[PDB]
């Protein structure tokens, strides 16, 4: 008689790669290196905040884009492709560090500045740029200081906010930077103008500057933003005689959220932690291909198109 | 390979064996017969479910972004970032690679291994009855029916039931 | 497992044996006996040895401080430096894991192969004097005193010697 | 009735589990860990040359607070900095603060060496505050001099100060600029004229103003005195060109060799030894990981995300 | 070693076979020979091939300075880069100190498992016409011309041609 | 009596040691080294557009110092610098210099492009240092003008020029700030009227004020001259005022920056360079130095790693 030991085989047998061999035939494989993306966005399970057309640091300004984002809580903001957080042009001083800092946090939570002006100074100044519910309009929290009377050169006050709340607060402010001496002089005075901010953690001293530069949005002049962290049971102090533009309330952010910058669209049908500029990554895989640029839970950025796991034996076909 | 009995003295692997991975083809006065075998099939596919479950996974550490996607942060730094990033890729790149080149490694020969174990496991079971044909087959100097063929296959066949008869057809 | 050794056809290990990790029971006339082999034992030790010596050590890199534990860090180098940080200590816990992982399985076959190597040794000695019992054990067809079953052990067993009063009992 | 002789395999009744490659729980006779979960709550200091630094910051040992005296001058190979420490008695700042910490936290020494700065009949060099007292009475920064007019009021007489290095290595050169709190309060120190305090070497060019400005007392002082700091290479002058504002230097400090530098809150042990420390401790373990901080210094093992890693020393365990 | 062949039962190697890796010695009434096994040693020489292969090479990625040779930089993030570069050479250095011992174990058992295969290959096609020596060769017991010994070889080897030759020798 | 056929494996009487995972001093057949511990003293320019900047300092090529008169413009897939290469003919420092250098250095060309300023005959922008050589008699730098009243001590006119950006692509533009060493030399240079420098852009605005105050000489020279550097983008025009670049710069696409002393090779092909020369080793691995430009070996800690290529070697 004759009794034989034997294994199974296949047609189709499916190559992978070994330590000895590049193309070794298996029987049965499998990827390890997700390559196949997804353009968008998946947020079920998540209080998300979509911001769209307002950038992160119009939400502590005021803007008229932002008027939805003053307040709120939230696990994730997400940032699109030439969000707009200015009217007035310029950039503020220290931009990506504030931008990133607001995109960490969990929520913006405000408080009151409590700050009243002399009979003489007007508070509600407005420009062309920034416009709400139609018609001309300022930043939401904040207040452009200029006297009254036209001329008169503006007094030296001094302002101080107090943090109260045994969290910190990030307190902004801006300095006007005129490009003509006609209009600043009667708005102002036609002195060369001081503007001192102090605090016990944070100090300088800023010089509005006159310069000829292209007009923006129908603007010669331009305002610079300056910002710091007010400490628990700390005040802050700001002596100026004109040029300061002082906040009407101030920012605490609150928790933490990821940061996610994109261009693609929103679906809450859909969950995921693995996010990029193209949308989100929902694989149980180790490794991928599609970006290097990810943000929460990723698999690893390999440089492979395809990687293959042997699940199965040597084929031996005939 | 390793253990030499896969592409190895089994000359090649049967299309025909599905529900199994291993197993026998015995010929008898009754004829030919096909069957598989659980022990070998289950402890291979159990051995590389237990792969599946550790490679398949990802880490949950929870990385924020240090490059801005619609700004251009400073120079130096940014290529501080771009030299990490593109080191860190080439290690993640070199790590995949040996991982999955190691690990194919050792599937390919566990397989050719539990097929080297039943072999032998079935070789000292006949003891004396039966001898090697070089191609992965037992021939067996005693007439053995469906039931002593079964009795091979189920680990539970007696060697000294047809002994004293397969040693005289050996010497003949 | 891969060498089918051990959790294979010796079907449990001994919680008696406590001078080594592989020897020899015997049964005979002047009755019982267990000892270990000493050099099978070494072979196991020593690799184990070998792999500890290599795993249990760490870098002599001189590493210095980049984050303050007592004062604020600059937000955007620290964003840098918290990303870079999670990024090598997911590689190092990666290569960690799938070390012990590959040295595990490896301990584990390499101590198979050592069991297998002896019974094959041995096996050899006893040449056409035993048969394969199938549960890692020689039925010796010739009288085994405690002088003859010490030279099986200490490898001086002389198979001649005992090979014709060994062939008649085989066969009859 | 045959002889028979049986091969076999040892085993043990209480057997550990470890992870391989294809099995998550696999028995074994025997493992050791390779993760370290346990730190010595103290700061191993033998075979070390050490300073405890206590309440004095690093950057504190360069211009001279009241609290840094006992550390003013000294050679060691590990540096220890300790939570809330201080530099600044009188409320202020330095400029590039975390890299002239780490700057001094890397060294194995601070010499001092003598500026020899001399000033006018009309320049009161012996400006003193409250907020550094020092033996009872009022004082200031032991490496550096408030430079006030004498005739409160009266504009401060322009000078030139400069500090060539004598020395074959650099030397580390630092200034103050005061910054006070009122127009009222500029005037009676440095008078009435334009304040400009310039400072040049081959490599280093620089200008500061005064700030006028209120803001909140700091140890009861509204006035700012921010540091700032440079090197000065051997052969080569530094020079200051200023009108009131600086404080000037009376000493500067040269960095000597290489030091560890630890932060920590754990306290010295001059019997234990250890070449890996971290904010809780020191680490004394020979094993490969360790998952109790990733914020470590010296030659450490590597921090893993693992409160276990078991490492077979032995065969599969099939017991009776 | 893991297959026990090689520094195992096989006592050492032949600095005499200079025109392969494996082979035969024979020993015969018309005197000796010594052949190399091709089909074994080119196994060997392909596998350590595809070794070097994928170990001798390095990534194809541009790695532009981020520390100038010529200038000082900024103390901070100098000590960034420092601190970065030493932890990156730290996984390199392990990773390929364990990359190259893993592929040195590899290399050793592979060769060991050819040799053994080989020998197991022998075993079979002679069958009961030959006895295991103890140290890798085989006491043949019938008459072996060259002819026979070059079948054996080649696996042109009918052990039935011999076999009633070699059971009448043996049993003696 | 029996007749005998043996197994057997080949060995060698000069085996190599390797490392196992279980043995360190192991003994193989053969091995060959996977750490590339020899270099070569020669940098290899084959197939490569090699630009050699000797002398020249690749900020000096944009500001035009007289070492950098041959490097002014070109296009290249290379950039070499080279020890104490010559920036500055007169004493100064560039604001993100090594950023800037960076950009230099990862560009594979310069073209300059003039700029077309006309001035009035109270300004004297020709002015001329002694510090920087050409031919036998004084100059200044080729792309640059200074800012200077034609009588010593007159109050020094407001004149301010803008630049238009009409070309596809970003134009990167530099411009020279004044610190005298005094009053004295200030009184004479700009006048005794005090005065700010400014600039403005679509995206960029910045005040500068000269740093005047006593320093030691560098090149002859106690005073210091600093220059400033920002991108314009296409369609911006560059405006500022000040109480003066000719011809700005264009980079082109991008290239490899080395930064070594040694020399040059006519028939040398490597893509791995460093400050010692170049690598061009197969070898997976080096421990030249972890500093290296291009495709390269990962640096390892290790003199040597032995990688077994043959089968244990037993000998009799
Ligand atoms: C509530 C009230 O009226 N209090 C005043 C009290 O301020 C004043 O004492 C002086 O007040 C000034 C300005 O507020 C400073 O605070 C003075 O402090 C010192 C200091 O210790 O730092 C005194 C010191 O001798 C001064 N030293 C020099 C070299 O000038 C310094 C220094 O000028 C300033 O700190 C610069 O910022 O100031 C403090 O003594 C007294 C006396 O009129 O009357 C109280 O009623
Ligand atoms: C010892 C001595 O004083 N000898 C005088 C010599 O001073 C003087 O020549 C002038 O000396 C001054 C002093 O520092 C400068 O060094 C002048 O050098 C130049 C320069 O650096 O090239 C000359 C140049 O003519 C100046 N620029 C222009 C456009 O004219 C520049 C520049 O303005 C400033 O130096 C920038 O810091 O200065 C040098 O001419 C002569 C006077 O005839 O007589 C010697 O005997
Ligand atoms: C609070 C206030 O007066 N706001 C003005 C604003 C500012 O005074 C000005 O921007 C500061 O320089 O100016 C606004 O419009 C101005 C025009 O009226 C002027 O003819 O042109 C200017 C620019 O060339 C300027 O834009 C504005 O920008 O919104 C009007 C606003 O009420
Ligand atoms: C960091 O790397 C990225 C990707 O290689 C660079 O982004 C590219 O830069 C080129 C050349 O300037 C641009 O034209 C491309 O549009 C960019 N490509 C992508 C995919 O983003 C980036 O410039 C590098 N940054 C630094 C500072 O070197
Ligand atoms: C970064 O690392 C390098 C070397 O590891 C340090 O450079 C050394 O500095 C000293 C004096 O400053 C020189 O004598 C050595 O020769 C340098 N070594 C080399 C190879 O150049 C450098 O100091 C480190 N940077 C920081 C910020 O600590
Ligand atoms: C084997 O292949 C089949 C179909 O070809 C597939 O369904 C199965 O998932 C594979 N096994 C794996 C990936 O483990
Ligand atoms: C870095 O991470 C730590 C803890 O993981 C956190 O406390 C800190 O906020 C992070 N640093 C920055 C600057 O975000
Ligand atoms: C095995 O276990 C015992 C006690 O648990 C110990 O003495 C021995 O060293 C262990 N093996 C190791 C740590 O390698
Ligand atoms: C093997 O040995 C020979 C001679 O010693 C040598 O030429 C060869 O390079 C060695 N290694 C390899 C991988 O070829
Ligand atoms: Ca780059
Ligand atoms: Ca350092």
């Amino acid at each position: 008689d004759k009794i034989c030991l034997g294994h199974h085989a296949v047609a189709n047998g499916t190559i992978v790669k070994t330590l000895t061999n590049e193309q070794e035939e298996v029987t049965n494989a499998t990827e390890t290196v997700e390559s196949t993306s997804l353009n968008r966005l998946c947020m079920k399970g998540r209080n998300h905040k979509d911001l769209g057309n307002c950038h992160p640091i119009g939400m502590l300004i005021g803007t008229p884009a932002c008027d939805l984002h003053l307040t709120g809580t939230w696990d994730t903001l997400i940032e699109r492709k030439n969000a707009i957080a200015y009217c007035y042009p310029g950039a503020t001083v220290n931009e990506e560090a504030l931008r990133q800092k607001i995109m960490e946090s969990g929520g913006i939570s405000k408080i009151n500045t409590g700050f009243t002006y002399g009979s003489s100074i007007n508070s509600a100044g407005t420009t062309k740029a920034c416009m709400r519910n139609g018609g001309n309009s300022f930043y939401a929290e904040l207040k452009w200081l200029v006297s009254k009377n036209k001329g008169q050169n503006f007094p030296q006050t001094t302002n101080t906010y107090r943090n109260a709340d045994t969290a910190e607060h990030l307190i902004m402010w801006g300095i006007h930077h005129p490009s003509s001496t006609q209009e600043k002089n009667d708005l102002y005075g036609t002195q060369s103008l001081s503007i001192s901010v102090g605090s016990s953690t944070y100090k300088n001293n800023f010089v509005p500057v006159v310069g000829a530069r292209p007009q923006v949005n129908g603007q010669s002049g331009r305002i610079d933003f300056h910002w710091t962290l007010v400490q628990p049971g700390d005040k802050i102090t700001f002596s100026h005689n004109g040029g300061l533009i002082a906040p009407s309330r101030v920012s605490k952010l609150i928790g933490r959220g990821l940061g996610i910058q994109s261009e693609a669209p929103i679906d809450n049908s859909c969950e995921s932690k693995c996010f990029w500029r193209g949308g989100s990554i929902n694989t149980r895989l180790p490794f991928q291909n599609l970006s290097p640029r990810t943000v929460g839970q990723c698999p690893k950025y390999v440089n492979k198109k395809s990687l293959m796991l042997a699940t199965g034996m040597r084929n031996v076909p005939e | 390979g390793l253990f030499g009995a896969i592409a190895g003295f089994i000359e090649n692997g049967w299309e025909g064996m599905v529900d199994g991975w291993y197993g026998f083809r015995h010929q008898n006065a009754q004829g030919t017969g096909q069957a598989a075998d659980y022990k070998s099939t289950q402890a291979a596919i159990d051995q590389i479910t237990g792969k599946l479950n550790r490679i398949i996974k990802k880490t949950n550490t929870e990385f924020e972004s240090i490059e801005s996607e619609f700004s251009e942060i400073d120079h130096q730094i940014g290529n501080v970032i771009n030299w990490t990033k593109d080191s860190i890729t080439d290690i993640w790149t070199y790590q995949a690679e040996l991982l999955v080149a190691m690990e194919n490694q050792h599937t390919i020969d566990m397989a050719d291994s539990e097929m080297l174990n039943l072999y032998e496991r079935v070789r000292k079971q006949l003891r004396q009855n039966a001898e090697e044909d070089g191609k992965g087959c037992f021939e067996i100097y005693h007439a053995c029916d469906d039931s002593c063929m079964e009795s091979i296959r189920n680990n539970t066949y007696d060697h000294s039931q047809y002994r004293e008869e397969a040693l005289l057809n050996r010497l003949n």
